């Protein structure tokens, strides 16, 4: 594939692109990672 | 590195260790210090059902004088052995034999009855035991008998111990007072068992040797004892002729294994050379 | 300590826990499962839903000792095995439903159950339909496109634009 | 504030004490991840076989396991084979054939270690037998077996059209021509064939992994017992198809690498895949006896190795040939363009004409390696060719051969001295560093001492003999320059990162990795003698592909050399822009300002100054206009040249000719590696390095017997000396500063070793010369001691 | 507030800023910035914040300030990276940087557009064959002080 | 499984224990103490020392159930409650006595017996008494000052 420059530049997903959020795959199965969710040995509350 | 599974038990007696052997069979072994058991379980060359710990038979633990003899106890520790300084005052052969053994950590664990019955050629006690002239003391389920040490040994890992039966004490004869000891031992770095080793008593008397009796380690499938070694020395000065002959005599008797220590023809003469050795030191002290 | 037993996310599940367990924590803090969040003391804001029996249920509000023998799915249960996310899943990404992300899994898992209840719902329906989820960053827009795009994917067909 | 700077030339106490005095490293078994399971390897149990059949369904069928790979597995990803650091490619799991005894055949993943043993045991693999190769020599003869079916065709000669099938590479580098001619004509042709045994790195940890695929997100988390993390990272990305960015490798602490940690190994490869199959993540520890024979020998090098000089000892020309054993499948760690490594530093200290070289590689059926164990890319080699052909000449010219050094030696104004096999030595005070060595040992005495002790042999007074070793040595480390020195490509640079925060503290990462050698110290050092900041203000971290700068990794001594030099040149880069906020404050050009331990003053009126602390807060707080905010630097550090540390290294050993039993009474090393960032690091380096050579010399090997069994492979043969049997060490130094480096440093860590091993050899080998015993082999053990003395009619 | 991108050998990046999102999107929004400005595909960057020991100082996220300021310095840290890149090409294709023209992800030779490089082969250039005048590598820095607000 | 109990630096432990787990994994994997460390297969590097009932003991070379009602002490437990550094453990830094680190829990476990049976011991006395703990980095001539300069502190407290 020999593409073209617009298809080159589509392919970026750059500025002004309705670029889908990287931060949705964990979010929407819960494996984002907040405070609360962080335990570490011998923790206290 | 890792075992197979196996059932763990701890009698609390020498007659329920001996029943429990028996009933469990070929399967079960007994575990004492476990420093040369668990290193073979952890290569699989032994793969025991059961294991019978002694930990709690308080009775397997000791160092008396009976008689004309020391006796030990078969879980009596190789560092116990070296703390010993009635030992040492009655039989200072077995700190110096003890110190050349293992590290510290294993002298904290291995026991002088299963360095004893361990039955590998490599362990230090077994030509030490056969130079003094011990006898073993083992009890099964047909009850008591003993054993010298010097008819305990047939091959590697093969011993004149049955099934069903403890190793529960070494006796030991008391060398004169005065006599002469060394075990001199060649190795290539500490915990190493001997390229040889030689093991030696003897007494002395008017600058002729009164007695002398030699064992010999790793130089064979088995712990030897060297009769005929021994014998030539008595009478002599303990001079040049007379350790030649019996170097020759104990050489004559090894077949060592050819391994990561030199070849067989190496270890006959490092037992030779041992035994030199150890008979100057011993003549020295005698 | 009460014995429970039950099925989370399909599997079967024993715990010991203190009756004064709230569900929300049994999940989070004994079983690990961290998706379902906390906004709040009063019941109101739903990020603790879970899929309990057939029913949207805000754990918050629960001890873990009443779901003992429930069957619950939580949003680390949403996703295929083979990965594919869930028409809901992939809805709220397409549609651009979530930001913090702090009230997706529970936007998600009551929005499970209202599909259930309505396969075709009305944009009235939706957000009528997920009243008891508060979210803070999106305006809630996005989240009614998410499900309305999750319903057509289920369906094979749209509905409403 | 001048007892807190602790930096360059400070013996500053190790910050990594602290952790490991408590238990608190962190080393790979140590790391515990949710839901993560153990894997470890059905291994051969034959050296050369054809694998007819794998059975693993016993296995699959216990329970708590949870696959069992086999290369079928592999081979759909294109993971049955991967690539070596050398260019060739090593089975992964053994496909049709295997090649080396304890090769990997199958991977079990199991809950834990006791399960994976135990279903290992029951994977059945039945093999048909092929002929085994071991003996080098024989490898190119017609009949050698093929053994490399995967790359070659049968090829059983030199002059077909692709090289003997077991030929790896023939590699040569000097003038033959020259070479030749002058050993034509040579009054003196001295050569002996010297082999480098076998023998093995051997870290008291061994080699391992944790691989975590995280299927949710796409990324790999990579823990392991990585000396190249960056590099392990572009591999697997090269791989596996994940791209870098979503590969997150991780050296934590490390028990030690000694080279053994380079490369890649069949555990890391599969534990990765098992882990992206699973989902969870998978853990790979080997044990002891799997570590010293399937991972990274050292050594193996069959060297035939000749001096040309005239009667008077000027040392004419050297003729090189070597038969290098590699093993199954060329894993040697070396830069791409060096298959040989640096094998062509041989000519060593010495002003010689010409000098002519020639490497085979071969394959045999052992495992894979070469470079490791404080080589320096076979320097140990190179060097040990010629300090011990430089005995051997003496011998033949009835010199003292510490008056044939003499006689040869680069002078210190030859430096940068090109040496004839192509290398540009940066600098060496040779004569000086002899001087003082020979001076403080008492050299000329120990000869009369030893000729002495030598007649009393001959008059049966004494069955000790005495020898005198000397190794005078020239390292070549801090690989290197980007023309020739390139790791698959990658160019052999390394980095540093120094940021310093809004109150002065700094957090600093390069590219390479410790495993043991104080760089979290010692890296700290050279930064607060640029800055005048103290060193406990400054953290130093390395490991973490996603965090520090991508280097090349510490291997090859190269880490002070390279990172090292790009630390100051970093730490430069901060003092510039401090100059330029300094001046901004103070309203003086640049130039009016002088640097003075930790602030800038305005020539003329040292009362005005700012502080570097001051400056690190303006660079935050006022950032002068024309200047970006902050105060940080990177630097990528190509270097014009390695570094060339020399040493001069005297034993005394004494040798009871019964036993064969050697007792080294003396030991002197002088070292001269520039300048020292740290005297007690170093000292401690040189400790080790020295064992390492006892060890080696005196005992280590690795064997194989003619059935392909490893002997030897396990701590109840390995010679791994205990404080019992180490000898105590005299060290001492010269400074000779590297011209080009940044901070005047050279490596340092192998030289020990390097210039060890031929120490002791010398010494052992001197001992017998009086008696005509020609080279002696390594190692020098008491077996073999013994064997020269009967072989001698000593014993009658 | 400040960037820092890094490219690997084989193309990808990590980049990091002193901002922190708390939804806004920053994990998508800053590579879309950095993938105009280099060529190099959002998806093939990684963007992390909040972790004080690896991202540069930054004053963080309010204010709608991420754009003005990290945004900014995005963007200007990429550009240094392109000129960076640029002087690579230059060596490798042996013209002067002037007679380089930039086409999306490449830079071409003005008038012989088969002569071109990638970005993607630039970064492997940068770590395989460093033009002797550059360090090795593919990265930058920038902290932007700005010169202005912005009044949407 | 086994039901043991013992005591592991002044804590009480209970757990169930299959009999062929051994020590050093007990210690490691479940209770999480990875301050030891296995460096073979064999028994002969003792970097798995632990003080086990004022022994030094090879934990690689132990099952967990014959630690049943041991009192075991690991590197953990050598920092005083407050958390100042034994006489050992500031020896090994000061002197340099460790580099990679991955010896030294054994080497200050086995150490810490050592200076036990022989608190005033010499050179030869050390080396020996050392005997069982490899260490791969250090050439043992720093270990040797740092157990001495361990002595010293520990005979100047009383
Ligand atoms: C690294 C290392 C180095 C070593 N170096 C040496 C050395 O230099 N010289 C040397 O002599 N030893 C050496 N050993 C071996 C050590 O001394 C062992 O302790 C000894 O061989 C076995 O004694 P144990 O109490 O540990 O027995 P175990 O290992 O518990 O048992 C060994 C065998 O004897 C049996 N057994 C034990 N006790 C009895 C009994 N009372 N009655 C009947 N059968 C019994 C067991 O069932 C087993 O078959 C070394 C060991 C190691 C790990
Ligand atoms: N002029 C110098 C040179 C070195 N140093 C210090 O000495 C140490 C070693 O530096 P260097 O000589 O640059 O060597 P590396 O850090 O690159 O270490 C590699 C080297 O390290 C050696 N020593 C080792 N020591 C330990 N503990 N562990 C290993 O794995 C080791 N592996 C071996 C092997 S093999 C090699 S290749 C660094 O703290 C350095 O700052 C110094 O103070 N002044
Ligand atoms: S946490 Fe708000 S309803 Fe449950
Ligand atoms: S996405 Fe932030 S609260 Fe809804
Ligand atoms: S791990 Fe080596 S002796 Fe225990
Ligand atoms: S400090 Fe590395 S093994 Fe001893």
């Amino acid at each position: 594939v020999e593409p073209t420059s617009a298809e080159r530049a589509e392919k970026l997903q750059g500025m002004g692109c309705k670029r889908k959020r990287v931060e949705d795959i964990r979010f929407t199965q819960g494996k984002g990672n907040y405070v609360d969710d962080v335990k570490l040995p011998g923790m206290l509350f | 590195m890792i075992p197979g599974s196996f059932d763990y038990h701890r009698p609390k007696s020498i007659a329920d260790a001996v029943a429990l052997l028996t009933k469990l069979g070929e399967d079960a072994r007994p575990l004492a210090g476990g420093h040369s058991l668990i290193p073979i379980m952890k290569t699989r060359l032994a793969t025991p059902e059961h294991l019978v710990d002694l930990r709690d038979i308080g009775d397997l633990v000791g160092i008396r004088e009976e008689g004309t003899d020391v006796v030990i106890g078969a879980m009596t520790t190789q560092h116990a052995l070296i703390g010993s300084d009635f030992l040492a005052a009655k039989l200072p052969i077995i700190r110096e034999t003890s110190l050349l053994i293992a590290d510290p950590q294993i002298r904290y664990m291995g026991t002088i009855g299963g360095n004893a019955a361990n039955g590998d050629p490599g362990n230090d006690m077994p030509a030490l035991m056969q130079c003094l002239g011990a006898a073993y003391e083992l009890t099964g389920p047909e009850g008591a008998r003993i054993v010298a040490a010097r008819d305990y040994y047939q091959g590697a890992y093969f011993t004149a111990i049955e099934p069903g039966e403890l190793l529960t004490a070494i006796r030991i004869p008391v060398p004169p007072t005065g006599h002469g000891y060394a075990y001199e031992k060649l190795k290539r770095k500490i915990g190493d068992y001997a390229t040889a080793a030689a093991a030696v008593v003897l007494t002395m008397s008017g600058g002729k040797c009164v007695t002398a009796s030699i064992g010999l380690t790793n130089v064979a499938n088995t712990p030897l004892w060297a009769e005929e070694a021994g014998k030539v020395l008595v009478g002599t000065a303990l001079d040049k002729p007379a350790l030649d002959k019996a170097v020759a005599l104990a050489e004559a008797i090894t077949a060592p294994a050819s391994d990561g220590r030199g070849p067989a023809e190496y270890r006959t003469k490092m037992a030779g050379v041992m035994l030199r050795r150890a008979v100057e030191r011993a003549k020295a002290r005698a | 300590k009460a014995h429970i037993e039950l099925t989370i996310n399909g599997h079967p599940v024993e715990a010991l826990v203190e009756p004064r367990t709230l569900l929300i924590h049994f999940i989070r803090e004994q079983q690990n499962l961290t998706g379902a969040h906390i906004g709040c003391d009063t019941s109101h804001c739903g990020a603790c839903t879970v899929d309990l029996d057939g029913m949207s249920v805000k754990s918050c509000t629960m001890f873990a000792v009443q779901a003992n023998g429930a069957s619950i799915t939580t949003i680390e249960g949403m996703a295929a095995p083979d990965g594919t996310l869930s028409a809901l899943q992939e809805g709220f990404r397409m549609m651009h439903g979530l930001q913090c992300g702090y009230c997706t899994p529970g936007m998600i898992m009551r929005s499970h159950r209202l599909l259930q209840e309505n396969p075709s719902p009305t944009e009235a329906e939706i957000r009528f339909g997920i009243g008891g989820n508060l979210c803070r960053c999106t305006g809630y827009q996005n989240i009614v496109k998410a499900i309305q795009y999750a319903a057509a994917k289920i369906n094979g067909v749209p509905f409403e634009e | 504030r001048a007892e807190k700077l602790q930096g360059m030339g400070c013996k500053r106490k190790r910050v990594e004490d602290i952790r490991f005095t408590q238990g608190k490293g962190n080393y790979v078994d140590d790391v515990k991840l949710p839901g993560m399971l153990f894997g470890d390897f059905v291994r051969s149990s034959h050296a050369h076989a054809r694998i007819k059949s794998i059975d693993t369904s016993k296995a699959k069928a216990l329970p708590g396991v949870f696959a069992v790979l086999t290369a079928a597995d592999l081979k759909p990803l294109n993971l049955h084979y991967m690539p070596t650091l050398a260019g060739d490619v090593q089975a992964v799991l053994a496909d049709e054939k295997v090649l080396f005894q304890n090769q990997e055949v199958a991977f079990v993943v199991a809950k834990d270690r006791y399960v994976a043993a135990d279903a290992i045991e029951l994977v059945e693999v039945d093999y048909e037998p092929l002929p085994v190769l071991v003996d080098p020599f024989k490898a190119m003869e017609p009949d050698a077996p093929l053994l490399r079916e995967d790359i070659k065709d049968k090829m059983t000669g030199a002059h077909g059209a692709r090289k003997h099938h077991n030929h790896i590479f023939r590699w040569e580098i000097g003038d033959k021509e020259g070479t030749d001619a002058t050993f034509a004509k040579a009054e003196v042709v001295s050569k002996d064939m010297f082999t480098y045994h076998r023998v093995h790195p051997s870290p008291l940890e061994t080699c391992q992994c944790v691989a975590s695929m995280d299927k949710i997100k796409g990324e790999l988390t990579l823990w392991g017992t990585f000396q190249a993390p960056h590099v392990i990272r572009t591999v697997v990305s090269l791989i596996s198809g994940l791209p870098e960015h979503k590969i997150h490798v991780i050296a934590p602490d490390i028990g030690g690498g000694f080279g053994n940690k380079v490369g890649a190994y069949s555990g890391y490869v599969c534990a990765v895949v098992a882990s992206i199959v699973l989902g969870v993540p998978v853990k790979w520890v080997e044990d002891r006896m799997e570590n010293l024979s399937t991972t990274s020998f050292a050594r193996d090098y069959h060297m035939t190795t000749e001096l040309a000089a005239t009667k008077d000892g000027k040392i004419l020309a050297m003729r090189c040939h070597v038969l290098a054993d590699h093993g199954a499948f060329d894993a040697c760690a070396d830069p791409s363009k060096w298959p040989a490594g640096f094998m062509n530093i041989c000519t060593g200290s010495y002003d010689m004409p010409v000098a002519h070289l020639a490497v085979d590689g071969v394959y045999t059926n052992k495992a894979s390696g070469g470079v490791a164990y404080r080589c320096s890319f076979r320097v140990t080699e190179a060097v040990y060719a010629i300090e011990r052909a430089i005995e051997t000449l003496a011998q033949r010219l009835e010199m003292d051969s510490a008056d044939l050094r003499i006689k040869n030696f680069i002078q210190p104004e030859q430096f940068p001295y090109m040496a004839p096999l192509g290398w540009e030595y940066d600098s060496g005070n040779y004569p000086l560093a002899m001087k003082k060595a020979m001076d403080t040992v008492g050299y000329h005495q120990l000869r009369a001492e030893q000729k002495a002790k030598q007649e009393a042999f001959k008059r049966g007074e004494t069955r000790e003999i005495m020898g005198i070793g000397i190794s005078f040595f020239t390292e070549i480390v801090g690989a290197g320059p980007s023309k020739n020195c390139d790791i698959l490509g990658v160019s052999m640079f390394d980095s540093a990162e120094i940021r310093i925060h809004p109150t002065g503290s700094v957090i600093a990462r390069m590219g390479t990795k410790s495993q043991g050698q104080g760089h979290e110290t010692t890296y700290a050092q050279i930064i607060a003698t640029e800055l005048g900041i103290p060193a406990d203000d400054i953290m130093i971290e390395e490991g973490n592909t996603d965090t520090a700068p991508y280097g090349l990794g510490t291997y090859g001594s190269r880490s002070t050399p390279t990172a090292g030099a790009a630390t100051a040149v970093a730490a430069r880069k901060i003092k510039a822009k401090a100059q330029m906020i300094a001046a901004h404050m103070l309203e003086v050009h640049e130039g009016d300002l002088e640097w003075d331990v930790d602030r800038f003053r305005v020539k003329g009126l040292p009362e005005k100054f700012k502080t570097m602390k001051e400056l690190a807060w303006a660079s935050y707080n006022s950032p002068p206009p024309n200047l970006e905010p902050g105060l940080e630097a990177v630097n990528y550090y190509d270097p014009p040249n390695m570094t060339y540390p020399f040493g001069a290294y005297f034993c005394i050993m004494d040798i009871d000719v019964d036993t064969g039993v050697a007792k080294t009474r003396r030991f002197y090393a002088l070292d001269d590696c520039g300048t020292r960032i740290n005297p007690m690091i170093i000292e401690g380096q040189v400790h080790g390095g020295l064992t390492e050579a006892f060890a080696v010399a005196m005992g280590q090997e690795i064997r194989y017997d003619e059935q392909g069994n490893v002997l030897g492979a396990s701590f109840m043969d390995f010679f791994l000396p205990t404080a019992v049997e180490t000898p105590k060490w005299e060290t001492d130094y010269t400074v000779t500063p590297s011209p080009h480096h940044p901070i005047g440093a050279k490596g340092v860590g192998e030289s020990p070793h390097v210039g060890g091993v031929p120490c002791f050899s010398n010494a052992v080998n001197d001992a017998y010369a009086f008696l005509n015993a020609g080279h002696i082999q390594m190692p020098h053990d008491a077996w073999r001691l013994w064997k020269v003395g009967e072989q001698l009619g000593l014993h009658v």
